[PDB]
């Protein structure tokens, strides 16, 4: 994920 | 919803080739994108996800770059294996879309069509259908175009054609050609012919019967 | 291994319900992921579904959400795809596929076909000829789609073009050639095996010699 962001998980889903 | 546009739709190229594939989308997707390979007629491998990150047993000749909405799939020195179907998958936003597609192909030598035609079975005449069949098999490159001819003039309609995948262990493409003519019509003609035009000659091949023989 | 699979009705009517099993083995549902359904139309578009998440969240494409449902049965670690009301521009393969870190695991692919046509058992033909020889079989007048052929029972792999089978007037026709080196058919027989699971036919047709 960009320097601008953190990856996350939603719904099992990781995402930026 | 988000578009996605990706590039090219289609590539040849050789062995040892490097290619990128580009995906834009229609907003930004802060690196939300996966890349799917899938073998022709099969189904799908996850690649590439969070725009850059190798699956487990992705080997280190595919990469991933790109940030906001322009991102590039990049395959250095193309392997046998790496000639099929990718696609591009955003999931930034709700609902998730994809790419159009892209094909990779490999070049080859070019070959002539190995050109076989079949009369219809005694079987099928019982049925009141007569279909006459005609294979171009094993060329190189993919263009081709297929004829057919009942006592000399051409006949379009009434045909269908179909064609295979690159072929796997020879890179050639493959075409089947079925002419059929209700048993009446059939039997009220006497030579069926089958012509293929391909870049390997000049002249048609041409495959041929006769009912009176 | 993780491994999905994709099973349910090839033909389903206009305006009835499609309904798609995915079987799961090697990962529990119930764990981590959200749990997909992926849709391919003929000429290869791709559309996502939507999901059920591994705590029972559904979330659905809007296109679609008037006419689906997600569920799931966590005793047989199955998840299930509804799509009511459907049209002929419902006919597509249809997959499904996990979600975590991209999209790491997917089922085969199942085709749907959406029409009113009826189921028709097809008609198969040999291809007989009037250093090698080619031989085929020519499978027509069926619905829908699939079929699947075989030579010698699988036996006989190499030399053997299948073709995609082509749709005129709510009927397929499909063929199939294989070449062989001379002398050896008909000593060696060669015979097309065709399965038509949805008219429950099956048929191997011996070439013989014209």
């Amino acid at each position: 994920c960009g320097a601008d962001s953190y990856e996350m998980e939603e719904d099992g889903v990781r995402k930026c | 919803d988000i578009l996605m546009t990706q590039s090219p739709v289609s590539m040849s190229l050789s062995l040892g080739d490097t290619v990128s594939i580009t995906c834009h989308s229609s907003q930004d997707i802060s690196s939300n994108i996966g890349w799917l390979q899938q073998a022709p007629g099969k189904s799908f491998k996850g690649l590439i996800y969070h725009g850059t990150n190798l699956e487990d047993g992705v080997p280190g000749r595919f990469s991933g770059s790109g940030s906001g909405a322009d991102y590039s799939l990049t395959i250095s020195s193309l392997s046998s294996e790496d000639f099929v179907d990718y696609y591009c998958v955003q999931y930034g936003q709700f609902p998730w879309t994809f790419g159009g597609g892209t094909s990779l192909e490999i070049k080859r030598a070019d070959a002539a069509p190995t050109v076989s035609i079949f009369p219809p079975s005694t079987e099928q005449l019982t049925s009141g259908g007569a279909s006459v069949v005609c294979f171009l098999n094993n060329f190189y490159p993919k263009d081709i175009n297929v004829k057919w001819k009942i006592d000399g003039s051409e006949r379009q309609n009434g045909v269908l054609n179909s064609w295979t995948d690159q072929d796997s262990k020879d890179s050639t493409y493959s075409m089947s050609s079925t002419l059929t003519l209700t048993k009446d019509e059939y039997e009220r003609h006497n030579s069926y012919t089958c012509e293929a035009t391909h870049k390997t000659s000049s002249t048609p091949i041409v495959k041929s019967f006769n009912r009176n023989e | 291994d993780v491994q999905l699979q994709e099973s349910g009705p090839a033909l389903v009517k206009p305006s009835q319900s499609l309904s798609l099993t995915c079987t799961v083995t090697g990962y529990s549902i119930t764990s981590d992921y959200a749990w997909n359904w992926i849709r391919q139309f003929p000429g290869n578009k791709l559309e996502w579904m939507g999901y059920i998440s591994y705590s029972a969240n559904t979330r659905y494409n809007p296109s679609l959400k008037s006419r689906i449902s997600i569920t799931r049965d966590t005793s047989k670690n199955q998840f299930f795809l509804q799509l009511n009301s459907v049209t002929v521009e419902d006919t597509a393969t249809y997959y499904c596929a996990t979600a975590g870190r991209g999209f790491p695991y997917w089922g085969q692919g199942t085709l749907v076909t959406v029409s009113a046509a009826k189921t028709t058992a097809p008609s198969v033909y040999p291809l007989a000829p009037v250093s090698s020889v080619t031989l085929g079989c020519l499978v027509k007048g069926y619905f829908p789609e699939p079929v699947t052929l075989t030579w010698n029972s699988g036996s006989l792999s190499s030399g053997v073009h299948t073709f995609p089978a082509v749709l005129q007037s709510d009927l397929y026709t499909l063929s199939s050639s294989v070449t062989v080196t001379s002398s050896t058919w008909p000593s060696q027989s060669i015979t097309c095996n065709v399965a038509h699971p949805a008219s429950s036919t099956k048929v191997d047709k011996k070439i013989e010699p014209r």
